[PDB]
RNA sequence: UGUCGGCUCUUCCUAUCCAUUUCAAGCAGAAUUGAAAAAAGGUAUGAUUGUUCACCAUUUAAUAGGGAACGUGAGCUGGGUUUAGACCGUCGUGAGACAGGUUAGUUUUACCCUACCGUUUCGGUAGAUUUUCAAAGUAUUUAGAUAGUAGCACAACUCAGUA
RNA sequence: AAGAAACAUAACGAGUACCACAAAAGGUAUUCAUUCAUAUUGACAAU
């Protein structure tokens, strides 16, 4: 039993970030480069996925 | 399907151990092949104590029960064990019932007494014994 | 490149004092005393006055001044300047940041110590066992309403770092975090004034 | 320079099989898959085969891959290979040939130096003079540069037939 | 062996040819140069 509006905090701290295909580190949404130096700073980044029900 | 612990009982049967079945589910005697949560050494030959669930094969039996491997549980051995309340004691035969993974016996009766050991482990093996010692 | 002259000023208002020794500022201000240390080899930190509107008058304020040096040092000028701004704010007006508890079907249960130096997360997803968590001095964790705390403090970095450290014991592990949205989050950073 | 394999034993590599810490999933849970730190600890029992290899039956948290003169014969064994006896099959006129099969076939020496493990003997560390001090001898009580390093793993109950 | 200027150096990176090794590829890391557009009475970022 979980609010709308606490789903919208939940899901910032958890969801919306982005994904580096190489890193595998979580990044920030509007990030542009991999931020980990083991992945050379790669510049291919992915959305994390959504759950879908 | 084992209840509870069991302390440090001195395993006394090897692999390949010859051991009565005190079952009546027409298994005459049964070897010892290995003992499930032994855990392994170099060289080392598996090991049971009373109360251990080994694997085992029967070669001598009705056909039903012959040149196959079971699951059985050792209820009394010859070689000496120590309670932990200083009791010095052994029986006079090797002897194990046939029970499946979930531990229900497959037979229905039991010759002769039962470690204290094995019954406790597993309660339907106790339900069937006659005496407990 | 390298800039000849890199240059930044924080205003200080009326009720705020500062002082400097070896880049030790210490400020004190209505609220109480803080006091911080830049160890940075290459910068100048200064009080003076300066024009600081386009028509306005004179006004005290903190130089921090960078000569000759790359971009790399260049960089902490402005830096250090919001590190000093951050302070004149908590000795003013204070920083709260109010955190909100989210879980799914386990209710969870903050104990706050009677000081507010300490707090304690039970029954966090069913768990058994009790966090603790700590608060860094000058810090003050409350009980705002239902499912809410909120932190106050002076230091900004004292002050976050207490709640991400709250937030950081209440992890989910070894489930999908898209499902199990439990924890305690920041619901918004503000001041107490 | 004793030429296969096995047995015994130590150490090393990581391109990790398990346990520890993390990120991702087309990750609801459970079970899995991809990847990062990390080589300090573990990584089995047997039928057949001289086999390395293989293929089966189990057990396990896992039953990972390799090196060290294809580690290791004055460490063992001698099953194989690889002399001399003998048999068969094919080849050859014949003596005889066969990474074709079979059977029987001596495994020597350390008491030397070093390495390693333990164990004795003799020698010995420099700037202080508050005689309540300073140094030399003998004995005891201590001190600790350095070197090594040890604890792991699994299971049962409760959480809970709960999320 | 003293002075001068730089691109390096937060890394077992660099360091005397033959010589005792390293590639493709990637980086909103950094320095310099060329070309183009916006550049003001007001471009970009924020409000």
């Amino acid at each position: 039993g979980i609010e709308p509006a606490l789903e919208a905090i939940a899901r910032k701290y958890n969801c919306d970030k982005m994904i580096c295909r190489r890193c595998y580190a979580r990044l920030p949404l509007r990030a542009t480069t991999c931020r980990k130096k083991k992945c050379g700073h790669s510049g291919d980044l992915r959305p994390k996925k959504k759950i879908q029900s | 399907g084992r209840q509870g612990n069991k302390f440090r009982v001195t395993c006394g049967l090897n692999n390949a151990s010859t051991v009565n079945c005190a079952d009546n589910t027409g298994a005459k005697t049964l070897t010892i092949i290995s003992v499930k949560g032994f855990h392994g050494r170099l060289n080392r030959l598996p090991r049971a104590g009373c109360g251990d669930m080994v694997v085992a094969t029967c070669k001598k039996g009705k056909p039903e029960y012959r040149k196959k491997m079971h699951t059985a549980v050792i209820i009394r051995q010859r070689r000496t064990w120590r309670r932990k309340d200083g009791v010095t004691l052994y029986f006079e035969d090797n002897a194990a019932v046939i029970v499946n993974m979930k531990g229900e016996m497959k037979g229905s009766a039991i010759t002769g007494p039962v470690s204290k050991e094995s019954a406790d482990l597993w309660p339907k093996i106790s339900s069937n014994a006659p005496t407990i010692v | 490149p390298r800039l000849l002259k890199k240059t930044e000023h924080v205003v200080i208002p009326e009720g705020v004092n500062i002082e400097i020794n070896r880049k030790n500022i210490k400020v004190t201000g209505p609220r109480g005393s803080l006091t911080r240390e830049f160890q940075h080899p290459k910068v100048d930190i200064y009080a003076s006055k300066l024009v600081v509107k386009k028509e306005g008058p004179k006004e005290n304020v903190v130089v921090i001044d960078m000569w000759y040096g790359n971009r790399r040092d260049s960089a902490v000028v402005r830096t250090i300047a919001s590190h000093i701004k951050n302070m004149i704010t908590g000795v003013t007006k204070g920083y709260q940041y109010k955190m909100r508890v989210v879980y799914a079907h386990f209710p969870v249960t903050l104990v706050i110590a009677d000081d507010g130096k300490s707090i304690q997360v039970q029954n966090f997803l069913g768990e058994k066992r009790t966090r603790h968590i700590e608060m860094y001095d000058g810090v003050v964790v409350k009980k705002l309403g239902k499912d809410e705390i909120c932190l106050e403090g002076n230091d900004v970095e004292k002050v976050s770092q207490s709640a991400a450290n709250i937030h950081a014991a209440n992890l989910v592990r070894n489930k999908d975090i898209r499902q199990f949205l439990d924890g305690v989050y920041v619901s918004e950073k503000c001041l107490i004034e």
